[PDB]
C-alpha cells in the first residue's frame, strides 16, 4: 500500500486508522454516527454535502484538525461525485429520503445516485464500497421505497461487483424517525395501528451498533462482496412495541385498529407538504411491513458488534418526550415488551 | 431562471439581513480575552452601534464568544450553555486558549481548543486579540451568515 | 501506641492515580547520563536519572508533527543516589533496569613523555 | 522557479510535492495550495558577484544593525568566489 | 558602589540570626534546623509533629506576633525519604518581618492541619492535598479544590506527566464530554537546557 | 556515519509472491498464515534457518525454539566457525578471552589471518595505544597491510 | 505614502489580497518536508 | 519496618472502614441514578462500585487502604452533594474507549506497543 | 503616612439650618438630581466611538500582530535555520527542520508556527539574530476554520512578502530602541 495510508498510533483522536472514507449521507441521522466513529478512530473522512454549512457544522468537531474535508456536491453532477471519490479507499453510501420531492423521487435517490456513486468509485479505483440499503428489500414489495432500494441493490452490484451491501432494520436512536415518530403519535387522540398493531413483527437496531458495523466493514478483509443484515436482538410485535414506547414515555396509551387503505390515505394527506412531512404513504407502508427473519445472511455478530437492546438504549430517546411528572423515572419502572420467536 | 427562485433569494436575503443585523452574545467570558471583549463593548468600538448587545441567558443569545481558557472543569458547563441556546446559534472562538489551547496547550487540565467541545463557526487569533481584532471577527461572522442560503437550498431540495 | 508494624514493599500505585497500562507495561532506566563527546564539561554526569522506555511517535496527517500517544515520554526524574532511585521505582511499582555509573579511569599524564629519548611516545609535532 | 508535477500540483522551493496516489490532495481539492513564487535559489542566481580589492572582506548584509552579524570572508581561492554564510552574497578579489 | 550588584545589609541578617537562636532555644523539642539566607530570610525547619506548637508560638508570642500567614505550599523533592517539603510563609505586621517554617512528609504520613491557628490554611491545605496528595489531620473539609471532579492523581508531583493521562472531548454518540487517554498532535519537545560546565563554585557538592 | 542507511531500502510492509511470481504487499495475518501453513506442511529436516549479522539474541532464541518445536536443528549462521574439535561447545574456543583490558596488559601480540584496522577499528586503536605507551611487540601472519 | 513612499522591492506584492478565508483562494496547510524513509522496491521479474 | 498509622492500627479496622464506605456507596447508587438522568440501571452502578473495590482489593498496607478510604469518602461526598455531573459519573464506564485486547496476536496486529 | 477615607473629624453638632439642609437632601433627592445632571452632561458631550472599519484604532510601530518571514534587499530569505526562535518560544509554537540547500546554505525546509498556540509575545522577533521572523501589525486575519490558522513556511514567507512595505518601515522607526 501507500506510505501515508499505513495505520499509526493507538487508535485515538490523533491516531491514523489508515482509512480514507468518503461518506455521502453524512449529514443525516446515521451519517453523523458513522462520521463520529470514523473520526474517533482517526480517519480521513470526506463529507460531500448539499445543504448549508450551518446544517453540516455539527459534524465539524467529529475528528482532529484536517482529518475532515467538507466539500460541495450535487446529485446531478457526475464531475462532483468523481471529485468527491477521487482520493479515497472506502466509499460509504447512506443517501436516502423517507419521502419524495419534486426534484428527487424514490427511484432517483435509491437507484440513480448510488449507481453514479458506485460508477465513479469504480472508475476512480477505490477498493472498498459500502452501500446501506434497507432490510426486507428483496423485490416486489408493497411500498415504492423498498422496490426502489432492491433495484438499486441490483444496479450497485452490477456496477461495483464486490460492494458490501448492508441491510439494517428500522434504526432507532436519539434523532431517529422511528421512536420519535411513535412518541410523536402522542400529540393526537389515539394511536392508529393497522389490525390493532398485531401481525407485524419488528426488530429495531441501535444506530451506534449500525455505525460500528459499518466501520468494522471498512476494516474487515473478508466482508467484501457480502450482504449483511443489521438487526436487533429481540423481535417485537408492533402493538407491544408501541405499548412499550408509550409506557417509557409515561404519557398514555389508547390504541385504535384502523384500516390500511384509509391509513395510507391520511399518510399521503400528511405527506402532501412542502416541508418535511410527519408521515407519508410510503412511511406507513414501511411501518406496517413486517421484518423478515435473517437466516443465511451474516450480521452484527459476524461483523464484530454486540447488538445493544432497545430496552437498554431506550431512555436516551424517550426521556425527551415525557412530562415533568415522570421525568425522573428509571429503566425498571416500565415493563419491557413481550418478544416473539417468529 | 424562473420567478420563484428570485423571490426565494430576496426573501432569504431579508432573513439573513435580520439575522446579521441583530446578533446577541451570551454574557460569558473566561479570562484576559473577556477583559478584551468588554473593552470592545467599551465606548471606542461600540458593539451596540454595530447592533450586538449582551443577553445573559443563552435562550436570548445568538452568538457565543468563547473568550478565554477552556479547562476540564469548565468544558461540561461550556457544552451545556452552548446546547441551551436556540437553533440559530453561532460560535466565535477568541484568543489562543479557546482556539488551540494557547499557552496551556500541554496542560493536564486544559482542553486543547474549544472546538473539541463546541462547533466553532469562526476563530479570532491573538493573545489577547485586540478589540479591533474581535470587531473584525464579529464583522466576518456577519458576512459569513450573510453568505448562507437556507431558503434557496430548501427550494432546491 | 503510635507505631505499627508492616512487612511490605511500600506499594502506592493505587494512590498515584496512574492507569494500569503505564504501571505494568512500562520499563524505567536508572543511570548516570553519559557525557556528550561534543563537549568536555562533566557537570551533567553527577545526578542519577530515570527515564522511561520509548514508545511510538508517528507523523501527523495534517502538518507532519511528531504525534505521540504516551504521557511518560518527556518524564525524566533526577535523584541524588542510585538507592534513592531504586526506592522511588519500587515504591511506584515500575520495573527498572539499572546501569552502574561509568567513572573515568585515572591515567598518567606527563608533558615530558612527548620528548622521549627512546620510547615511541615522542611526538613529531606540536 | 515554480514547477508542476505530473499530477498537476506545483512544487515548493523545498522540493516537496504529493504523489499521484497520495490521499492528502483531497485537502487541496476545491481549494488551493499556495507556493511562494519568489525562490531564494534563483534569486541569488540573479545576484551579481561583488568585486572588491581586499584579501579579507567584511559583510553585514547591508543596513548596519538591520542586517546580520558581520563576518569576514577570505578571498584567496581564485577558482571559487567567497560567499557570506548569512546573506549568500558572493565576493571576489581582483587579480588584475 | 557596584551598580549591577544588589546591595546587602548585615543588620537584618544579624537580627534574623538572633531571632533564630531565640526560637531554637525556646522550642528545642521540634526545631531541627535554623538558617538565614544571603537574601536576609529566616527559615526554621521543624519536626512534623511540632507544626501546631511552632505556628501557635509564632502567632501568639509577644516577641514573634506572626499573625498573618502569607502562604502554605509544598515542594516535591522525590529523592529523599519524606519527599514533600511543606513550607509556611508568615508575616509579622507588628515587627514588619517575615519568617519561613519548613516541615516534611511523604505519601503516607499526614501532618496536623493549622486551620485552628490560621483560617487561610483551610484553602491552602486543600490546595496542598489536591496538588501533592499530602493528607492533613483534623481538617474541617479536606477535598479537592483545583483539579477536575473525579480527577485521578496529584498533578504537582514530579512523577506526574505534564500533559496528564486523560483529555476531554465532546462525543456526539453519547452527547457528552468524555475523557480519553492522552494523544497529542504534536508532542511536547523536551529540551536539555543544562550546560555541563559548573556555574556556581560556592555550591560545589563533594563527590560521591 | 552509516546511520543514514536506516532511511533507504527499508522493509515496511510484509510481502508475498503473487500467482505470477511478483512480490506484493499484504497483511500480517495473510503473511503469517502462509508461512505457518508451509511450516505445518513441512517436517523437521525439511525446514532450516540461517542468520545474518545484524541479529539480536532474542530473535535467535525465538527462531531456535520454533525450529526445535518443529524438530529442526539446521540453525546456521552465514559466518563460518570450525565445528569439529571443541567447536562452539566450549566458550573459550570462539572468544576474545584476553579482552581489551588484556590488550592493554599484554606485551607481545600476534595477529593471525586478520586485518584488525578494518575488522575491529577500536580493537586496533587499543593495539596502537598499547604499542605507543607500553611498547607492544606486534607481529602478523597475513598479507602486508597498512 | 505619497510624500514618503516605502522602498520598492521586486518580491513585494504589486497587488494586495484581502482576507480570503471561506473562499477557494484560502490558505491550506501542508507539510513542507519531503519523504524520509524510502521503501525497498521489489523487482518486476519473477524468479521462476 | 515500623511505621506510624493514619487511622487503623491493623488491617481489620481498615477493612471495617472499607465495609462502611461500601455500605454508603451502595446506598447512594440508587439516589444517584434517580437524581442524575443516567442511562445505567441500579445494578450497573453497584457492579461498577464492586468493580472499583475489587480493583483496589489487592492492597494490604493499613496506611494505603486508609488513604483509599479517604479518597472514596471524598468521591462519595462529591456524589452526595451534586458536584459531579452526568459526564463525571459516566467517566467510570469508558463507553467511548475501544479497549485494547489482552492477547499477543492483537497487540502484534495493532502496533509496537506491548 | 496615611489618611482616613470615611472617618469624619469630631461631630458637626445639631443646628436648625443643618437639620433643614439634611431634610431637604432626604426629601427632595438632591444627590439623585445632581447625578441626573452629570449624566445629562455626558449626554451633551461628544462620543468617543470611532467608525470601524473606516476608522481604525491608533497603534505603535512596536505592535505585535501576524507573524512574517522577511528577506534581504537582494530577495534572499533572512532565516538561516538556527532554531533560536523555536528554542525561545515559550508556548512551543514553532517547529523547524532544515538541511543544506542546493548551493550549501542552511535554509529551513520546515518553519511552521501554530498561531493558535502562539501567545504573540515577540520573543522570536527579539531573539532572531538576522531579523527574519517578525510580528507585522496585521491583526485582521481571523479565519473560519482552525486548520488555516496553522501557518507553515510558505504562508509565513508569503505574508512577509505581502507586509514588507510597512514591516521594514516599522523596524526602521523602532529598531534604534531595540
Ligand atoms: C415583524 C414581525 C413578524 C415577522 C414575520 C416574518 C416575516 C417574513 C415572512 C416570510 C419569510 C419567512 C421565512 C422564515 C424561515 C426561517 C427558518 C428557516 O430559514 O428555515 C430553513 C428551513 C429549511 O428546511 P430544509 O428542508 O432545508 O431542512 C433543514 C432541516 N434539517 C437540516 C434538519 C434537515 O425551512 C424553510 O426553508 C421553511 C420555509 C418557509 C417559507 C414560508 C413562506
Ligand atoms: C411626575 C413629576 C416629576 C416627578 C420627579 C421626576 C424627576 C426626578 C426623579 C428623581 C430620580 C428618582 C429615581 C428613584 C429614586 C429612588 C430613591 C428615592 O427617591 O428615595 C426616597 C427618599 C428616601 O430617603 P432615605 O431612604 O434616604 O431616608 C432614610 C430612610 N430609612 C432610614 C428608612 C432608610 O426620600 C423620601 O422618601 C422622600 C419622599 C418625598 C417627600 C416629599 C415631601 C415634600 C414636602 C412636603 C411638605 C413639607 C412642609 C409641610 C408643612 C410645613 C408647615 C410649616
Ligand atoms: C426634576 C429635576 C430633573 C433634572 C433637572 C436637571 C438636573 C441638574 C440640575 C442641577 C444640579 O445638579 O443641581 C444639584 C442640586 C443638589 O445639589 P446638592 O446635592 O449638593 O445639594 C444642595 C445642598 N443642600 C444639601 C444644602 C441642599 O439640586 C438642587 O438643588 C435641586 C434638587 C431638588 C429639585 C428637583 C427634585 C424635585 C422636583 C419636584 C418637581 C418636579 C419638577 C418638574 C418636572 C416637570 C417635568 C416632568
Ligand atoms: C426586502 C428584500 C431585500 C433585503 C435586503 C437585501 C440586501 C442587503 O442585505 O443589503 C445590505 C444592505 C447594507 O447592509 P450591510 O451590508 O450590513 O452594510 C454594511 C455597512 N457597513 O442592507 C440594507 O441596506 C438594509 C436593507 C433593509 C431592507 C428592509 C428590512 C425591513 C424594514
Ligand atoms: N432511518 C431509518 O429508519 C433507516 C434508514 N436506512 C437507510 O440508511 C440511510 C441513511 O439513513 P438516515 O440517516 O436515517 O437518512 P436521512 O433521512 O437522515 O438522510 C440521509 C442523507 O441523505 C441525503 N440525501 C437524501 N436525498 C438526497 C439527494 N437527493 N441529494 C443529496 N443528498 C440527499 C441527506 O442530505 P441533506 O441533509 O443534505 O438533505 C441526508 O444527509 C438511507 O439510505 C436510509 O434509507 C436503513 C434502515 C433504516
Ligand atoms: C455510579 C457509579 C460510580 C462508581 C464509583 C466508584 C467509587 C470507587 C470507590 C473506591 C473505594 C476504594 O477502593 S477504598 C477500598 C479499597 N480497600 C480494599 O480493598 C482493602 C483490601 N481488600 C480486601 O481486604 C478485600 O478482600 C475485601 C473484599 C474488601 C474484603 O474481603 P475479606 O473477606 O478478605
Ligand atoms: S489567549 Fe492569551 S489573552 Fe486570551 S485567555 Fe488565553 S492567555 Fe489570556
Ligand atoms: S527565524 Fe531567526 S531565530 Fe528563527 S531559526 Fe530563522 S534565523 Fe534563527
Ligand atoms: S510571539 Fe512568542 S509565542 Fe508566538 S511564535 Fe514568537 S516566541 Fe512563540
Ligand atoms: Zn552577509
Amino acid at each position: 500500500l501507500h506510505h501515508a495510508v499505513i495505520p499509526h498510533g493507538k487508535g485515538g483522536r490523533s491516531s491514523v486508522s489508515g482509512v480514507v472514507a468518503t461518506v455521502f449521507g453524512a449529514t443525516g441521522f446515521l451519517g453523523r454516527y458513522v462520521v463520529n466513529h470514523l473520526g474517533r478512530m482517526g480517519s480521513q473522512v470526506i463529507i460531500p454535502y448539499r445543504c448549508d454549512v450551518y446544517d453540516i457544522m455539527h459534524l465539524r468537531l467529529m475528528g482532529d484538525l484536517g482529518q475532515l474535508t467538507f466539500l460541495e456536491w450535487d446529485a446531478r453532477d457526475k464531475d462532483s461525485i468523481r471529485k468527491a471519490v477521487q482520493h479515497s479507499n472506502v466509499v460509504i453510501n447512506l443517501i436516502g429520503r423517507e419521502w419524495e420531492t419534486r426534484n428527487f423521487d424514490f427511484e432517483d435517490v435509491f437507484v440513480n445516485i448510488p449507481r453514479a456513486i458506485a460508477q465513479a468509485s469504480k472508475e476512480a479505483g477505490v477498493e472498498r464500497f459500502i452501500h446501506v440499503s434497507h432490510l426486507n428489500a428483496s423485490m416486489k414489495s408493497s411500498s415504492k421505497s423498498l422496490r426502489s432500494k432492491a433495484v438499486g441493490e441490483k444496479e450497485v452490484r452490477s456496477v461495483f461487483p464486490e460492494a458490501i451491501i448492508i441491510r439494517p432494520s428500522d434504526i432507532f436512536g436519539r434523532e431517529d424517525r422511528f421512536l420519535n415518530h411513535f412518541a410523536n403519535y402522542r400529540w393526537f387522540l389515539a394511536v392508529p395501528l393497522v389490525s390493532l398493531g398485531f401481525k407485524t413483527v419488528k426488530q429495531p437496531v441501535y444506530v451506534a451498533d449500525v455505525s460500528k458495523g459499518i466501520v468494522n466493514a471498512t476494516k474487515d478483509p473478508d466482508a467484501v462482496g457480502k450482504t449483511f443484515a443489521f438487526t436487533g436482538p429481540n423481535r417485537y410485535l408492533l402493538f407491544h412495541l408501541v405499548k412499550y414506547i408509550f409506557g417509557m414515555t409515561h404519557r398514555t396509551f389508547i390504541p385504535y385498529p384502523l384500516p390500511l387503505f384509509v391509513y395510507s390515505w391520511i399518510g399521503k394527506l400528511f405527506g402532501l407538504s412542502p416541508f418535511e412531512p410527519w408521515t407519508t404513504k410510503d412511511k406507513v407502508e414501511r411501518i406496517h411491513i413486517s421484518d423478515v427473519m435473517p437466516t443465511d445472511l451474516p450480521g452484527l455478530e459476524d461483523l464484530g458488534v454486540q447488538p445493544t437492546p432497545l430496552e437498554l438504549k431506550s431512555i436516551e430517546v424517550l426521556r425527551r418526550h415525557r412530562t415533568y411528572r415522570w421525568l425522573s423515572s428509571e429503566i425498571e419502572e416500565t415493563k419491557p415488551a413481550k418478544t416473539v420467536n417468529y | 431562471r424562473s420567478r420563484a427562485e428570485y423571490v426565494v433569494t430576496k426573501l432569504d436575503d431579508l432573513i439573513n439581513w435580520a439575522r446579521r443585523s441583530s446578533l446577541w452574545p451570551m454574557t460569558f467570558g473566561l479570562a484576559c480575552c473577556a477583559v478584551e471583549m468588554m473593552h470592545m463593548a467599551a465606548p471606542r468600538y461600540d458593539m451596540d452601534r454595530f447592533g450586538v448587545v449582551f443577553r445573559a441567558s443563552p435562550r436570548q443569545a445568538d452568538v457565543m464568544i468563547v473568550a478565554g481558557t477552556l479547562t476540564n472543569k469548565m468544558a461540561p458547563a461550556l457544552r451545556k450553555v452552548y446546547d441551551q441556546m436556540p437553533e440559530p446559534r453561532y460560535v466565535v472562538s477568541m484568543g489562543s486558549c479557546a482556539n488551540g489551547g494557547g499557552y496551556y496547550h500541554y496542560s493536564y487540565s486544559v482542553v486543547r481548543g474549544c472546538d473539541r467541545i463546541v462547533p466553532v463557526d469562526i476563530y479570532v487569533p491573538g493573545c489577547p486579540p485586540t478589540a479591533e481584532a474581535l470587531l473584525y471577527g464579529i464583522l466576518q461572522l456577519q458576512r459569513k451568515i450573510k453568505r448562507e442560503q437556507k431558503l434557496k437550498i430548501w427550494y432546491r431540495r | 501506641t503510635q507505631l505499627i508494624t508492616v512487612d511490605e514493599k511500600l506499594d502506592i500505585t493505587t494512590l498515584t492515580g496512574v492507569p494500569e497500562e503505564h504501571i505494568k507495561t512500562r520499563k524505567v532506566r536508572i543511570f548516570v547520563p553519559a557525557r556528550n563527546n561534543m563537549q568536555s564539561g562533566v557537570n551533567n554526569t553527577k545526578k542519577w536519572k530515570m527515564e522511561f522506555d520509548t514508545r511510538e511517535r508517528w507523523e501527523n496527517p495534517l502538518m507532519g508533527w511528531a504525534s505521540t500517544a504516551d504521557p511518560l515520554s518527556n518524564m525524566v526524574l533526577t535523584f541524588s543516589a542510585k538507592e534513592d532511585a531504586i526506592a522511588f521505582a519500587e515504591k511506584n511499582g515500575w520495573s527498572y533496569d539499572v546501569e552502574e555509573k561509568k567513572v573515568p579511569k585515572p591515567k598518567s599524564k606527563s608533558y615530558g613523555a612527548n620528548f622521549s629519548w627512546n620510547k615511541r611516545t615522542r611526538v613529531s609535532t606540536k | 522557479g515554480v514547477q508542476v508535477s505530473p499530477s498537476g500540483e506545483k512544487i515548493t522551493h523545498t522540493g516537496q510535492v504529493y504523489d499521484e496516489k497520495d490521499y492528502r490532495r483531497v485537502r487541496f481539492v476545491d481549494r488551493q495550495k499556495e507556493v511562494n513564487e519568489n525562490f531564494a535559489i534563483d534569486l541569488i542566481a540573479q545576484q551579481p558577484v561583488n568585486e572588491v580589492e581586499h584579501r579579507i572582506i567584511a559583510c553585514d548584509g547591508g543596513g548596519g544593525a538591520l542586517g546580520h552579524p558581520k563576518v569576514y570572508i577570505n578571498l584567496d581561492k581564485e577558482t571559487k568566489t567567497g560567499t557570506c554564510g548569512y546573506c549568500g552574497l558572493q565576493f571576489k578579489q581582483h587579480h588584475h | 558602589k557596584r551598580p549591577t550588584v544588589r546591595p546587602r545589609s548585615d543588620v537584618t541578617h544579624k537580627q534574623l540570626s538572633a531571632f533564630g537562636e531565640y526560637v531554637a532555644e525556646i522550642l528545642p523539642k521540634y526545631v531541627q534546623q535554623v538558617q538565614v539566607s544571603c537574601l536576609d530570610e529566616l527559615e526554621i525547619c521543624i519536626h512534623p509533629d511540632g507544626v501546631i506548637p511552632t505556628l501557635t508560638f509564632l502567632r501568639d508570642h509577644t516577641n514573634a506576633q506572626f499573625k498573618s500567614l502569607a502562604d502554605l505550599t509544598a515542594v516535591d523533592v522525590p529523592t529523599r525519604q519524606n519527599r514533600f517539603e511543606i513550607v509556611y510563609n508568615l508575616l509579622s505586621l507588628r515587627f514588619n518581618s517575615r519568617i519561613r517554617v519548613k516541615t516534611y512528609a511523604d505519601e503516607l504520613t499526614p501532618i496536623d492541619s493549622i486551620v485552628s491557628v490560621h483560617i487561610a490554611a483551610n484553602w491552602y491545605e486543600r490546595e496542598v492535598w489536591d496538588m501533592f496528595g499530602v493528607f492533613f489531620f483534623n481538617h474541617p473539609d479536606l477535598r479537592r479544590i483545583l483539579t477536575d471532579y473525579g480527577f485521578e492523581g496529584h498533578p504537582f508531583r514530579k512523577d506526574f506527566p505534564l500533559t496528564g493521562y486523560v483529555e476531554l472531548r465532546y462525543d456526539d454518540e453519547v452527547k457528552r464530554v468524555v475523557a480519553e487517554p492522552v494523544e497529542l498532535a504534536q508532542e511536547f519537545r523536551k529540551f536539555d537546557l543544562n550546560s555541563p560546565w559548573e556555574a556556581f563554585p560556592a555550591y560545589r557538592q563533594p563527590p560521591e | 556515519f552509516a546511520y543514514d542507511g536506516l532511511k533507504r531500502q527499508r522493509l515496511t510492509e510484509p510481502m508475498v509472491r503473487n500467482e505470477k511470481g511478483l512480490l506484493t504487499y499484504t497483511s500480517w495475518e495473510d503473511a503469517l498464515s502462509r508461512v505457518a501453513g508451509m511450516l505445518q506442511n513441512f517436517e523437521g529436516n525439511a525446514v532450516a534457518a540461517i542468520a545474518g549479522g545484524l541479529v539480536d539474541a532474542e530473535a535467535l532464541v525465538a527462531l531456535k525454539d520454533l525450529l526445535n518445536k518443529v524438530d529442526s536443528d539446521n540453525l546456521c549462521t552465514e559466518e563460518i566457525f570450525p565445528t569439529e574439535g571443541a567447536g562452539t561447545d566450549l566458550r573459550s574456543n570462539y572468544l576474545l578471552n584476553t579482552t581489551i583490558a588484556g590488550v592493554e596488559e599484554a606485551d607481545v601480540v600476534l595477529l593471525v589471518g586478520t586485518n584488525p584496522r578494518f575488522e575491529a577499528p577500536l580493537f586496533n586503536a587499543r593495539i596502537r595505544k598499547s604499542w605507543l605507551h607500553n611498547d607492544l611487540k606486534v607481529a602478523l601472519i597475513g598479507s602486508p597491510v597498512d | 505614502p505619497t510624500t514618503n513612499p516605502p522602498t520598492a522591492r521586486k518580491f513585494i506584492w504589486t497587488n494586495h489580497k484581502f482576507n480570503v478565508s471561506a473562499t477557494p483562494e484560502q490558505y491550506v496547510p501542508y507539510s513542507t518536508t519531503r519523504k524520509k524513509i524510502h521503501e525497498w522496491v521489489p523487482p518486476s521479474t519473477p524468479y521462476k | 519496618t515500623s511505621v506510624k498509622p493514619i487511622f487503623s492500627r491493623d488491617l481489620n479496622e481498615a477493612k471495617r472502614r472499607v465495609r462502611e464506605l461500601y455500605r454508603a456507596w451502595y446506598r447512594e447508587v440508587p439516589n444517584t441514578v434517580h437524581l442524575m438522568q443516567l442511562d445505567i440501571t441500579v445494578k450497573q452502578g453497584r457492579d461498577k462500585v464492586r468493580e472499583m473495590f475489587m480493583k483496589n482489593a489487592h492492597v494490604t498496607d493499613p496506611r494505603v487502604v486508609d488513604l483509599l478510604v479517604i479518597k472514596g469518602k471524598m468521591e462519595l461526598q462529591e456524589t452526595i452533594k451534586v458536584w459531579k455531573q452526568r459526564t463525571h459519573v459516566m467517566r467510570f464506564f469508558h463507553e467511548t474507549e475501544t479497549p485494547r485486547p489482552k492477547d499477543f496476536l492483537s497487540k502484534f496486529y495493532m502496533g509496537h506497543d506491548p | 503616612t496615611y489618611k482616613y477615607v470615611n472617618k469624619k473629624e469630631q461631630e458637626s453638632e445639631v443646628d436648625m439650618k443643618s437639620a433643614t439642609d439634611n431634610a431637604a437632601r432626604i426629601l427632595m433627592w438632591t444627590e439623585l438630581i445632581r447625578g441626573l445632571g452629570m449624566t445629562l452632561s455626558y449626554l451633551f458631550r461628544e462620543p468617543a466611538t470611532i467608525n470601524y472599519p473606516f476608522e481604525k484604532g491608533p497603534l505603535s510601530p512596536r505592535f505585535r500582530g501576524e507573524h512574517a518571514l522577511r528577506r534581504y534587499p537582494s530577495g534572499e530569505e533572512r532565516c538561516i535555520a538556527c532554531k533560536l526562535c523555536e528554542a525561545i518560544c515559550p508556548a512551543q509554537a514553532i517547529t523547524i527542520e532544515a538541511e543544506p540547500r542546493a548551493d550549501g546554505s542552511r535554509r529551513t525546509t520546515r518553519y511552521d508556527i501554530d498561531m493558535t498556540k502562539c501567545i504573540y509575545c515577540g520573543f522570536c522577533q527579539e531573539a532572531c539574530p538576522v531579523d527574519a521572523i517578525v510580528e507585522g501589525p496585521n491583526f485582521e486575519f481571523s479565519t473560519e476554520t482552525h486548520e488555516e490558522l496553522l501557518y507553515n513556511k510558505e504562508k509565513l514567507l508569503n505574508n512577509g512578502d505581502k507586509w514588507e512595505a510597512e514591516i521594514a518601515a516599522n523596524i526602521q522607526a523602532d529598531y534604534l530602541y531595540r
